[PDB]
């Protein structure tokens, strides 16, 4: 029942101001934070050699797209390697992001690990030396972070253990970030895998988010200096029931209204298995939902911003402008969608 | 493996 | 991870519609639910004999005040005896309340009981046969209920036990109400007793409300069909630091924004130890707070609606109109204040 | 992190002494605490009228069996009505029980209630005015209580809510008992209903008992002044896998060793739909289990002590001695069984 | 309510067998797992240079003491560097330990980190890549691990957060160990720092251990393949109230009986700032305590086994035998003490 | 009037013994 | 380099024995 | 006793 304040008013202002910039009206996040292994798969799919140079050039292509992206992109999240790369002109990639009005983010987790005694459930590692890593990343230009937890809907899952443990590790990570002037994005990703319907996903989302916010309270997290990164509430990929975008929007907004305190600055959606178009249409329907939404409802999109751009590039320097156009189109679509404006004695002891 | 990219 | 829905869409609509009527713009609650012992003390203070007739007449005085109260009073909460009393004209008191556009409430708890091994902490009893009591009260005209939990700020209090146990019992009570078409008002009252400052009360409120909403989630409570009845965030009564109404408003709204999901229909404040005027001024400052407030912020006032009316009555039938005027004045003040418009092997095992 | 002790050294001594008397070596509990409607059905089965007199006589028959039961019976639990009934000589039933060296118990819960949003799961009510009820029962000669919580093994059950909620209500009840000098028997009954195997029951027992002991710690329960009343770890009654008595014993003792702190004075097993003789054999195998067992492992049996006595009586006054003899035989068998000293395939067509 | 077993019967057998070897009757643990900087400070105190060779020689001196130590030492815990060092004959230190009948242990945590929003409280880090570290340590001859969590008794400490968080991290670490055939020693160290009395320490121990065992149940930890490493229940070192050894024993045994399931293979006590001799006397009084103790009650001592050996060596090669003799004396005293068979007013002016 | 001890599901031995 | 086992607060008997 | 009316 005793306050030992984690943060001064100055630290709170600094974190709150960063969180607000990322999710400012019309803005969302480019998730360009794929691991070297993931991005190797991206390059293979377009018949391109996984060299550091091709990874660097591909990230340059996204980061140096023209000024039409500037009102669209509040934040850009990077993987470790990319934070220390440079554009052809010699500018560090963080400087490229900042000059276009973007806040720089860093993915800080060290991947999922199996939880013993569960049906294939995971937690996430990466807390070790995280404070020193955050302090260094801050100095190197990052103002926000990402930590991804993964949950799955199945017969016995998410279990009481998986929920408790993932919510706890998210709160630990968020606590360490906030000590270092870094806005933590809290990402409890519930996978769309399986044949469960919309109602089941809504139920699981409600339970997971109530556990997340309880853990954030237990660990003294300052919610105004945080963002939330969930999946939209959708049927499973193998569900045979068809749903309108308005039903997805209503299930999503309802689940958030029931669990997410209004102090949370913004919700930056994952796009799960959605196409570029579907991700934008669903985000738009969420923002058009006729219910009071006391937080920014925006995007943190990887594939949903990048898929057409990656294909149009095809590893060809000649296709630079055509590839950037595809990314600009998705940035413009998503910027409208996050505004709801998108139309495609032992007794003494 | 990337979940976002491999649906 | 499995939904066994507590409520149908029809039950949800019924509960949500009742909750919305009680806290509709400009409206709050008259708490006229004092026990026979408390109301004996009220009558004693004005030199009046504690007869059932004097209790009945006093409640008639409040309930039959003129039509100026009708836009002010969304709900009236009663004690058991009063639910079954009648006005001089023969109308049951619930009928009197309903005809003026008020929803009828019933206090259902059976008082506080000591928690063993704590420093004078309590929980609340009253769950036994509560379902059958709710079903009967519904038939007899009640559409909402109150259950009061009490917490105290002190050196070792509220303890982990007192928080956990009071949040759990509130969830049990809320669950039973919702099965019977009764809107539960969830009342975690944190006493203003002691010399603690504003920041300490804010901290305790945040911790208590996070435990309350986690318990409501665990017990599958439908938040849209609930109201919250907290104290405002204030210094303790023996604190020597002075605070403006705007500081109380900011501490209160901040604490609610950090813990209370937007799905909660409304917050109906207790007035703790505040005078009639102070209760109205603080409620007004809360509604003027320049932060997004996604729920109705209103009053559930007993003494803060009744004190001048009780005094002006003085047990004299001749003073009926003068006494009702005092109550009307407070109902008008509080109606403006809730709008921000008030100006005063064994190994195989 | 701060002690405001629930109990004085003198209150602890009294609770520990009571708990130790109930489960002293060779002793267990007669559960004779069936409600009026339940006991009416027992009387119906033997063609006897449901009268207050027949209920009183049947309870007298059990309570006034000869002195051979005295070393077998540490406790007798009564339903409310029986606590206020008298033997033929005018002696209150609590006095009859005490004179034979038994501790008197009282069932204090007010039954199961549905948990909304669960798949048919329950909690238990009975906390309201429980303190004043306990203080009165104590004056009236009771020194221990019973509160029954019910959990079911099924597809999504027991749920996180049902486990947490029943553990919490058991801890509230235990706390109130201990303030009034009443030993609480903590009863988290996991039903043998269904087709689950032995492994599943063991897993569920271990999870439930861990949550029970956490709740009792949170609520400052004095473990030495408590008893635990679970089912044995068995397959579900619709499971077709067959197990030896030694396998049931190993799974039961393993589950308790993994969850039950040594400070708990004793474990008084339910019979869980077992035959009279089977309940004795399983209790015996438990006590012979070659693992360290730091608590008394005994019986709290109702039907498993009474079934043959009820039939041998058949509502006939002339049959008093034959009926008492059937009860004495089971008391003696169970007294040997709770010391590991008891020495006494089948397809039922009704299962098809 | 669903079992997806963490471990096979074969994995359980291996973990249980290791845990039982470490704490076999008469045996305890030599904690020789001080970091480089710590051991440099031990060398400074005896006027010896901090060289890799002096560190290696000092560890050799302890590990190669005469065969009288063999029945006394069930386990030796090493710091990372020492696990890869060799004796003068070229034998790897794990092989030296094994040849004398000891199990090899490894300290795996990466130190305490501050919990923000608390009054100077900590959690412990070291989970990242812990699985691959364990698998490598197992290949390199270690069969048990150590992870140290720290809790402090103060005005608002240990807080609900610190208890919950340290219990959770202990359970994560234990889970990872058991997947790799490593016995986890679960170490929730409650500091004897401060002026709290014996009652307050007992209360805090009971609350911490209840939360520890709930967390291990939630994370599906196999208790038989674990050990517990707590402080003894004592007043704080700044408390002026004096207690007998029998009072410390009673408070310690009572706290463990109320919280530690009998399935836990053993309790390996820290010395908690006690003198070499005092830690033996207290461990002995614990083993003589007239309450049922269903687990091995033994030592995991560092300074309490080494202090006199370090001084008797003084960095001089000629002093090898005299130094080993001091360690053997303490090993022998502690071996008798963990069987209850050890038989061997004061105000310090430095406290003013 | 339901009594789990008397009325609840029985073991196969209960059936064998009462046959 | 802080080591609780070696550097931490000591009992009165630690002081008596090393006097 | 009444908390709302008694200070």
């Amino acid at each position: 029942p005793h306050s030992h304040p984690a943060l001064t008013p100055e630290q709170k202002k600094e974190l709150s101001d960063i969180a607000h910039r990322i999710v400012a009206p019309g803005k969302g996040i480019l998730a360009a934070d794929e691991s070297t292994g993931s991005i190797a798969k991206r390059l293979q799919s377009i018949g391109t050699e996984n060299t550091e140079e091709n990874r660097r050039f591909y990230r340059q292509l996204l980061l140096t797209a023209d000024d039409r992206v500037n009102p669209c992109i509040g934040g850009v999240i990077l993987f470790h390697e990319t934070l220390y790369q440079k554009a052809d002109d010699g500018r560090p990639f963080p400087q490229v992001i900042k000059s276009k009005g973007g806040v720089v983010g860093i993915k800080v987790d060290k991947g999922v690990v199996p939880l013993a005694g569960t049906n294939g459930e995971t937690t996430t590692q990466g807390l070790d030396g995280l404070s020193e890593r955050c302090a260094q990343y801050k100095k190197d230009g990052a103002d926000f972070a990402k930590w991804r937890c993964v949950l799955k809907i199945g017969e016995h899952t998410p279990s009481a253990l998986a929920i408790m443990e993932n919510a706890n590790v998210l709160a630990r990570y968020a606590s360490i970030c906030q000590q270092n002037g870094i806005v933590p994005i809290v990402e409890p990703e519930i996978l769309p895998d399986g044949d469960h319907d919309l109602k089941r996903c809504q139920y699981v989302t409600e339970k997971v988010l109530a556990a997340v916010y309880k853990a954030l309270s237990d660990h003294h997290i300052y919610l105004e200096g945080t963002l939330l990164k969930p999946n939209m509430v959708t049927p499973g990929h193998a569900c045979t029931q068809k749903y309108s975008h308005e039903e997805i929007a209503m299930a999503t907004v309802t689940a958030l209204r029931r669990t997410v305190p209004p102090a949370v600055t913004g919700v930056t959606f994952l796009s799960g298995g959605q196409s570029e178009e579907e991700a934008s249409i669903n985000l738009n329907a969420i923002n058009k939902c006729p219910l009071l939404k006391p937080w920014a409802l925006t995007f943190s999109y990887g594939r949903a911003l990048q898929a057409s751009a990656l294909k149009a590039w095809g590893g060809k320097k000649e296709n630079l402008k055509a590839a950037q156009e595809e990314y600009v189109k998705r940035a413009l679509a998503n910027s409208l969608a996050c505004q709801g404006k998108y139309t495609p004695s032992n007794h003494a002891y | 493996w990337d979940e976002d990219w491999d649906g």
